[PDB]
Formats: structure tokens, C-alpha cells, sequence
């Protein structure tokens, strides 16, 4: 990556920063809930407006 | 309850007036008392060194920016190179400074140094109590490096609010100072070991290695105070000096402008870092500041319209940031050069230039470590209780017009002291101290019409 | 009419050549005449301080802007804070200047001060005759504060075009200077009164209180001119000096570059304000530069879109402007420090450094007030009519080789057998103990077999 | 092949310790050997002056461009004016430098100048061998103006790859330098010829015209070296001096930091050009980077939308470019001021201020022409092999206590030399070299209790 950043096959000696580690992510947990099955029954009969 | 503010004129303090006089004699203002005192200054020498991950700052590993930023990778390289060069420049100034700080030789330093002078500046063998008070008075966030990952992480207090842990979210990196604080303490003690002293000609080869008090007397004779008085008042000198020294414990207040500047230098670094952090939440009209959030709610053909807008503003922020740091880096280098000059002048030697150093003539000055810089202290001499006295341009033999004298580094004044039978007397130029005129304090000069025609007793020359 | 232009080569002013010589003696180039002369410089110490209303700059209080700008209000806070700090720094520098300017003591000053010298620089007991000429030459717009605003309003000339009263449309505020101009003048008068002592040690507490002419002769001895010459030429010196002094009335010309720089500093401030004023009319592709026009011409959804476009360009000009002012402020601060450095050296005492001050060694220098800064003048000393003479490294007694001498502040020259002259000027004199010192012997010292009075033997 | 890197502590080079003695006498550190040595610095004084055609940068005379830039004509004028004023400023600084560089008089210079010193720095009568070595080491592209126009064209080599000829496409213009290099070389030779006078109570009014080595001995007495030693060792001094001089041919490699800085100044000018060149190909999301290509591909209602987008980004690069050049020009002007002050201090005369010049006291220094600036070198005294000796603050002839003396520019040391019968000996402060006590090396002073009590033979004066 350093060679590509300087577009060369001989980067000058030094200490150089390079991109950081992504820190090892793991599987999900949730606090989602609670409720009751939504009732859409007003749509099931009569004439719409 | 307090009342109204009061309109007031700005005072115009006036100089003491002294009448100009014609003919062969003139009034001379001279102080009859003086006091020790100090001044201080802070000169920043460096900018904190930082780098920024140019991928994570914009996008935290999302797969769209893994492709979308590829066409912008050359902007990042320009950003990294500029910052990297700025960091190298800061470390060059450090090495260049220390090359002049070091001495070929120094005295070992022991307790009881300075004799009757207190010298509380001495390290608690250490840095110094004065330096440590400065670091404790500063409101700066808890130090970086260790414990690193574990001071961001839950292995610590819940009350930490350090931007340093936020550097592990944002991908920011703070580089360590080059010099090593322990070596820094050694450099300041090395400077203290060259004290006593600056006199005995250039001093650029040989080292006098003499007691501190003795070097002070040479500095006092360097400003025209006669040694006879100094030998009489030696305890007084130590006491007044220590009073000026004692005032430095009240110097850690906001009315000390140098102290205030140290805090502001710290504040400016914190502000620059926090400015980038605040921009992380700044949408550019994008639906959300989080890339993962907009990915989660958008169809990919329009998803990256939003991502592109977000990318453009984030890159623009980085460009502005680099420019700001480059300017600061250059000003710090220049500021460091000034400090370097003062170390090799104001500290390494007494100077007659005035202007420089504290405003009290110039007598010995000292320097200590400060955050991102150096803090200087200047001992000085303040005249008081000025009186006017009669004085002459010179004295000469009335029996032989080619025989003449004039005072060396002092003045010929009419005698007002009951111990001196002679009509004229010699005084030091920095202080009122009449004394007999002797060959030691005078030199032969070409004759002039304004020199007094002395028809009787002159011991220098007797003839 | 004129003919065709003339191609030419740039002249190279070749230095006078002086040959190095073999053995114990050498050529010495020394002047046989001199003249006083004057040089000048302008050191700026401040940037004019301004602030701007961050709402008025963008809109005239139209309600849509009042709503829309709430999203951008934090930018205005940063704008105001940055400018405010810049303004404080400019006034910090002023306090720091005066800390070095004031003296603990000074002579009273009266008309006719300076004796035989004319001293037209003396205050008209006031500013100074030189400053009066300067301020008349300056092309700056008429001042505000009082009568101020009532010279901006319709009861005033219809022809005013000054940025000074256009600021009440634009919302700019020009801040007053930290110091009253009369106090400033008094400080420079105190500097004139700080002359004598100049020399006689560092002078730091003592105050000699002696005539100006007397202080000059001391300084001329301090640069190697012998006293014998000085007593013979006293009126000549006064005349040449007053010729150099008289030339100051012609210093307010376009060939004086320091003068030109003062005018440019005045116009740098004018340019900064005028740039913002022109941007008030700068349509950014918006339907109009005016908020009221786009409100009256557009459906309210479109009003919001066009007002936002207009606001964005307006904020952008403000941001760039602040950055520009930060750069300027810092350069002035550095320049102000340089003025202080010359005041504590070039003005308060004679200096041997060279480089600094006018390019003619260093003799007394002066400083006066200028817009946003200080204007310095220096009296220079210029050598002329150089001749070459034979000179020797030193002299010894041929019969007593350990008795060796060397000249003090001058040279031993062949007598057109040996004679002493001051380092500053050609003027031979007998060698006497006052003008020489004992030195260790050297192989190049002359072997004198005849007569040396210092030592007699 | 190599193994792993080695971790290391950073060394702290400790100063030679000297014990802090009490009482009337003290240890004195003094060197017993020395070497000449040199330092170098590069101070840039100018940046390249440029102008840019504000129509050509946008397009190659295309008509849509010609009409569409009319609304932006005032930007172009501001661009031209800002750059033009910066160019005038660069030329002002050069003239100011030369005003202080020129001397009213100088010595003629012939081969064999400097006596036994080699002086290979002298022009090959010319510029100088040093300047030509520098110019060969510098990698900068050749300037035009006489002419190289046909080397852009088919009437020159097909292998030319100069960015210097590419300016004809960009509308970029390289301005000629303000002064003829031969006239510049004449100024540097006049600086060599400005040696002697070197002082002698100013020397602004005179020209001593003495041998170069003779002026050096005057300078060596100016740093506390006794003349007795100097007369004995003159050939040795010339040998050490020439060894220091011969080392200058190795100052043309990157371990010389000043040398590296010269190349970086060249690089910075090259960077400014390369950025403009790369931007000519930079589409801003416009359908093509070429105006003619946009024209041949599009219906005019869209054709000018693409062109306008392209124009706006091109104007934006010009704005950024000008701002960058304005900043550099100011820094160059300040850098030039630093150089002229060193010409009137580090070069024109010996100086005692320290800090400045080489780090070894100060003796004669030289300056040569360099690209974009001046290259300085300095020479100085580097003491070594310090020893401690017994020394006294002064001597007071105790059989008659009113006779008190102290050394001038040197010290009184206990005698360790078999040739000298005197109990005390005088030495120069720059080097260890005892001598018999005589009136030339001392001055009468006020009495002090720490001055040694000599009750018998004290010769300066004997009475």
C-alpha cells in the first residue's frame, strides 16, 4: 500500500502510518419488542373515501 | 447589588522630567533604591503530531466506499504525504534545538546550590516543582499512549471523556513527542550546570566552574554598580532576590499572560482535534451521517447518490484540515527558532541590548520545560527613588591643559557626602553610590572646554 | 512625440579597487569628505479592526432568512468568535508596543530644542510637521465615530461614496483604535526627550540631560572621528546636517518607497472592505441578489430553494474573509515586534551592528506616527572622495624590541614619518599616548630608529 | 541477507563534569587540542515568478469557451493582478539584497590568493567551482529564453520530455530571473574581496588591503588565543585549515542538510507546475476533459452545461493555485531578509553573539550563489581534550594589599610548565597555553578577599 501511495518501487526509508484494523465484529443482540398484532380491519369492509 | 460601570479616561502616565542644562555641568538623574523582580514568557515550539486514517474517516469499511473511494485514493495520498511531511518538520526543529541546548561541559548539581539564594528551581531528585505546578495548573486531558486500547475500553472509569479514546473510533493517531521527557529534564539540568558563568570573556571554550553568587557580582559590575557597595550589601542582595523568587508561586494565575498562552496553546490543539470529530456527525444534505444507515434503508442505484454527497463533504473537511495544520506548523518552526536564539543569547549570556529578556536591564535568566514549548524566567533590576545631582563632563588640570581625565563607566558628581573631602566624586551609573576618584575608575582623555578647571587636588594623576 | 524605446544594459557599479601589498605595509582606502543623508522605512503595526453583523450581511431581516439561518447560526458564532479574537490580538500588540516605548524619564521639550540644528520635527505645541505632511498626503476616507452616523444619513452630501458610511448598510463595524492619537503623539515626544543619555554605559536609569550638539560629538568620537576635527568643523557639521534635514520636505514623493508602502497599507484595508461590499450584489445563480426580489417573484417552495442558494454563497464569502484576516493579523503582529526591536536598539541608542537602520553606519535615528504603524528615519553618514595611503601594522623601538605599540581607533599612516588618523576619516595627527596602546611585538612591526614619544624611550 | 532490526535506547551524550569547588580558588576546564570545522546552511531568497494565460488555461481558443468565460473576466483579471504583484515583490527583494551586498570597494583577486590556504572556492577565471558542482548536483530542468522553443516543436530532438516545453499548451509562463548570473557572480567575488577591513573600529570607512591569513590571526586573537602560540604554529594552522577546506567536496551529498534543502526548493517549484499540468486532464464529471470533444459530441443546450461545469472546476484550480503562490512568496521574502542579515553579520565580520553562524565561536565565513537563494558556509573553532586546572580569581600582592590585579581575556592558573619560574601563569581562554605574567596580560582592579595573597615576587608591575 505504501508503494502504491507514492507510485513507486522504492519508497524512501521512514516510519509510515498505514490503515487501522476494523476491530473484529460479532453477532447481534436486540432490545426490540413488545406489542400486539396490528389490526388493519378498517380496510376490510365498506366504501373507501 | 453593584451599580453602573464608570466611564473613565485612559491614564497617561508621565515620565519624570529632567531639565536639560547648558554650559559645563548638568543635572543627572540617578536612582537611590532598586528592586529585584521578574518577568516571564512562553514560547511554543511545537505542534502536536497527528495522522488520520483516510479511509475510516470517511467510511468505516462499508462495501460501497470500498469501490467509490478508489477513484479518490490519490487525494488521500496527497493528504497523507502533506501531513507526514509536517510531522517530520516538527521533529527536525526538535533536534535542531537540542543541538544548541547541549554544552560541552557542566557542573554536577547538588543540594544547597546557590548559597544564600534559595534556588527552589532545583529538581526534587525529576523535573522541577515549578514545572510540575505548570503541568498541574493546565487543564489538559489525561495523557495518551499507555494503556491505549484498554483506556478506551471498559477497563477504566465510566467518567473518562478523553478525545484520545475517540481517536479509536475516528481512526485518528497521535504520534509521541520525540525528545523523551526524561531526557528533557536532563537537558534543562545541563543548562543549569553552565550557570556561573557567562563572564570571563567569550566563555565558548573554557568553563569557569565558580559559585553562583560570585557570577552574580560580575553581572552587577557589568551594569556599572560598584563592587564596594555590593560587598557591603551582600545579605541584602540575597534577600531581595529571594523575594522576587518567591513571587513566582503567585505567577500561576491567569493575569500572567505567559501562563494564559500556555493554556491557549493546549486549547488550540484540542479544538483542532475536536473540530474533526464534530464533523463526523455533519450531514451534507445526505439522509444520515452514517453510511451503514443509508445503506440499510436504500436501493443501491440511489444509495450511492447519497453516499457520494457524504463523501464529498468529508473529503472537503480533510482538505481544509490539512491546510490549517501546515500553516500552524510553519509558525511553530519560526517560534522555535526565536526560542533557540534566546537560549543562545538571553540564557547563555548576559546582554546589553535591552528589549530582549525581562525589562529590567539584563541579569541572569532561566528556562524550563512547558507543554509544547519553553518557558523563560527573567531576573531583572528595577530602579527607584530617582534624584537629580550635579555632574560634570570631566575634570582637568588647570595648571596643564593637556592633562585630562574622564570617568570610566560612571559619572563625576559634585560631592554631597561627609566622608569625602574631595570636591568631586565618582559614582556607579546604575545606582547612586559616591566614592573617591581614583586611577582605577578613570581614564585619560583628550582635553575639552567643558571639563572643569581644577586648580588644586587631583590624585589621578597626582601631577 | 517620442521615438522608439531604447534597449540598454543594466549598469554594474564596479567597486573601487584596492591592491593588497607585499611585506610590512599596505594601502589603506580612506575618505577625504563626507555627507549626512537620510533614509526611511515604514513598519506597519496593525490591521484595521472590523466586525460584521452575521445576520445583516446575509439578509435585511426578511422573515424567510430569519427561519433559514437558524440552521446556519453556529457558523455565525464561529465567525464572530474568530474575528473577535483577531481583534483582541491586534490590541494586545498595541499594549506591548507601548510597554517598550515609554521611558521612565525624559527632558521637557521646548521650541528651539536642538540648538544650531533646525529640528522641524519638533511638536507644534500636537503631531509634528512631518506627520502633518504625512497625513495630508494620505488618501484615506473621512473618519467615523463623531459626528459619525449623522454624516452617513441623507442629511449629508449626496456624493459620499465612502466605505466608512456604506458600512451601516453592510453591517460592518469599524472599530476605533486602542489609543487616542494625542496620547500616541505624546509618546513619540517622550522618545525625543529620551535622548541624552545615549551612551555613557547602557544608560539604563541614568539621564544625562545635556545639549543635542554635545551628544553628537560624543557619538562622533564613538565612531572613530577624532575630536580635533570635530572642534574645527562644528559649524560645517551643523550645516551639512541641516541640509540632510531639509531634504525631508521632499520625502513625500512617489520615489520614496516607504511612503508608497504606507499608501498601500491604507489600500489593503480598503480592499478588504470593498470586496465584501461587492459580494452583497453578487448573484450566485440565484434568481436575484436581493432577498426581497426573490420573495416577491417566487412561489414560497421556490423562495426557500433560491434563498438557500443565495445564503450558501454569502456564508462562503464570510468564511474565506475570516481566514484572510487571520493571515493578515499575524503578519502585522510580527511586523509590530520588529518595530519594537528597532525602538529598543536603533532608536534608543547608537549601534555598531550595521545592516539595521540607514545604510551609512549608525548615528541618531527618529520615529514618527503613521497610519497603522510607525515611520522611521535614520540619519546616515556617507564617506566620499577616498584616497589611498600607506599604513603599517604597528611600531616598535628598534633599540628596545619589547616596546611595541598599535593605534587605537585609527591607523598609523605614512606622513605625506608616521602619523595617526581616525578610523572614520582622513585627518593626520601626531602620535601620542592617548591615541595608542602597548601591544605584544610582531614580526611586521616597524623598527623605529628615530623618534617615538609614546614611549619616549 | 540482513536479519531483524535492533531496538535501541536513544543515547544521551552527557557533558563533561566539572566539580563545583568552594573557597578562593577553582578548577577551570580548558581544551588542549582543537580542530577547524565547518557548517553550512541554505537560505532561499526567491521563488519562481510565473504568469498564466487565463483563456488558454481553460481552453485552446474554442468558441464556447470564448463566450462562456465572459461572465468570469473579472476573475481572470484578479488572477493576473495578484500574481503580478507577487512577481514584483520577488524582484524588490532581490534588489534589496544586492543593495546591501555591494561594497564601495574591494580587493582585486588573483590566483594564489589566500597564501598557504588552498582557496579552491575561487572562481575559475567565472562562477565558482563550488557553484558549478552545486549546479551539476541539482536536477532542475533547463530554462528557456535563448530559446528552446524549437525543442518543443518538431525542429529539435524527438526525445525531449521537458515540462518546460509543455507550458506552451497550458498557457503557463516562466518568467526570466531578475539578474544576470555573471553579475551575480561578480557580487559574490566582491564579497570575497570585501575582506580586510574586517573591523578595526568599524571599518565601514576603510579598506585595510592585508593578506587573508593576516586577517585570520587578528581574528584568532579576537577569540582569546594568545599570539605567542599563533606565531609558532602558523604552518600547522594552515594545514588544519586546508583539511577542513578539502572536506567541502563531500558536502554535495544528502547527508548535508543544506544541500538537501536546495533540492527541495527546486522540487517545490516543480510541484507547482506539475499540479497545473495534471489538472488539464481532470474532468470534473464533465463528459470530457476536452472542450473540442464536448463540442463535437453534443447538442448546444447540453454542450454548454458540460462546458460550464468544466470551467468552474478549472477556475477553481486557478484560485487555489494563486493562493498557494501568494503564501510562498511571502515566506520567501522573509527568508531573504534573514539571509541579508547574515551577510552583514556572519559574512561581513567576525561575530561574538554565538548561536548564529557555525557552532564553534566564529571565524571567517563564506557565501556562494545557489538556485533560488544563497548557500552559506561557516568555519569555527572546535576545542577538544579539556583538562582541569587550578585557577585564581585574581592576585593581590599581599605585602602591599592595595595592589590588586586580574587577567585580561584569560586566566591566572597555577604553573605546571618547567620553562616558567613564576608561581602563576597566564593563559589564553581559547586554548591551554601558559605564559609568564606580564603587564600586557593584566589590569589593575579593586581588591577582593578571594584574590590570592602573594607576599613575595609579583612582576606586573613589580612594585
Amino acid at each position: 500500500q505504501l508503494h502504491c501511495s507514492y507510485e513507486s518501487f522504492d519508497v524512501e526509508s521512514g516510519v509510515y502510518s498505514v490503515s487501522s484494523f476494523e476491530a473484529k465484529p460479532s453477532g447481534s443482540v436486540v432490545e426490540q419488542a413488545e406489542g400486539v398484532e396490528c389490526d388493519f380491519s378498517p380496510l376490510l369492509s365498506g366504501t373507501p373515501p | 447589588v453593584p451599580g453602573e460601570m464608570r466611564l473613565a479616561s485612559i491614564a497617561f502616565n508621565h515620565p519624570i522630567q529632567v531639565d536639560q542644562l547648558n554650559s559645563s555641568y548638568f543635572k543627572l538623574s540617578i536612582p537611590t533604591n532598586f528592586s529585584f523582580g521578574v518577568t516571564q514568557e512562553y514560547i511554543q515550539t511545537t505542534i502536536q503530531k497527528v495522522t488520520v486514517d483516510c479511509k475510516q474517516y470517511v467510511c468505516n469499511g462499508f462495501q460501497k466506499c470500498e469501490q467509490l473511494l478508489r477513484e479518490y485514493g490519490q487525494f488521500c495520498s496527497k493528504i497523507n504525504q502533506a501531513l507526514h511531511g509536517a510531522n517530520l518538520r516538527q521533529d527536525d526543529s526538535v533536534r535542531n534545538l537540542f543541538a544548541s541546548v547541549k554544552s560541552s561541559q557542566s557542573s554536577p548539581i547538588i543540594p544547597g546550590f546557590g548559597g544564600d539564594f534559595n534556588l527552589t528551581l532545583l529538581e526534587p531528585v525529576a523535573r522541577s516543582a515549578i514545572e510540575d505546578l505548570l503541568f498541574d495548573k493546565v487543564t489538559i486531558a489525561d495523557p495518551g499512549y499507555m494503556q491505549g486500547y484498554d483506556d478506551c475500553m471498559q477497563q477504566g472509569p465510566a467518567s473518562a471523556r478523553d478525545l484520545i479514546c475517540a481517536q479509536y473510533v475516528a481512526g485518528y493517531k497521535v504520534l509521541p513527542p520525540l525528545m523523551d521527557v526524561n531526557m528533557e529534564a536532563a537537558y534543562t539540568s545541563s543548562l543549569l550546570g553552565s550557570i556561573a558563568g557567562v563572564g570571563w570573556t567569550a566563555g565558548l571554550s573554557s568553563f569557569a566552574a565558580i559559585p553562583f553568587a560570585q557570577s552574580i557580582f560580575y553581572r552587577l559590575n557589568g551594569v556599572g554598580i560598584t563592587q564596594q557597595v555590593l560587598s557591603e550589601n551582600q545579605k541584602l542582595i540575597a534577600n531581595k532576590f529571594n523575594q522576587a523568587l518567591g513571587a513566582m508561586q503567585t505567577g500561576f494565575t491567569t493575569t500572567n499572560e505567559a501562563f494564559h498562552k500556555v493554556q491557549d496553546a493546549v486549547n488550540n490543539n484540542a479544538q483542532a482535534l475536536s473540530k474533526l470529530a464534530s464533523e463526523l456527525s455533519n450531514t451534507f444534505g445526505a439522509i444520515s451521517a452514517s453510511i451503514g444507515d443509508i445503506i440499510q434503508r436504500l436501493d443501491p442505484p440511489e444509495q450511492d447518490a447519497q453516499i457520494d454527497r457524504l463523501i464529498n463533504g468529508r473529503l472537503t473537511t480533510l482538505n481544509a484540515f490539512v491546510a490549517q495544520q501546515l500553516v500552524r506548523s510553519e509558525s511553530a518552526a519560526l517560534s522555535a527558532q526565536l526560542a533557540k536564539d534566546k537560549v543562545n543569547e538571553c540564557v547563555k549570556a548576559q546582554s546589553k541590548r535591552s528589549g530582549f529578556c525581562g525589562q529590567g536591564t539584563h541579569i541572569v535568566s532561566f528556562v524550563v520545560n512547558a507543554p509544547n514549548g519553553l518557558y523563560f524566567m527573567h531576573v531583572g533590576y528595577y530602579p527607584s527613588n530617582h534624584i537629580e545631582v550635579v555632574s560634570a563632563y570631566g575634570l582637568c588640570d588647570a595648571a596643564n591643559p593637556t592633562n585630562c581625565i574622564a570617568p570610566v563607566n560612571g559619572y563625576f558628581i559634585k560631592t554631597n557626602n561627609t566622608r569625602i573631602v574631595d570636591e568631586w566624586s565618582y559614582t556607579g551609573s546604575s545606582f547612586y553610590a559616591p566614592e573617591p576618584i581614583t586611577s582605577l575608575n578613570t581614564k585619560y582623555v583628550a582635553p575639552q572646554v567643558t571639563y572643569q578647571n581644577i586648580s588644586t587636588n587631583l590624585p589621578p594623576p597626582l601631577l
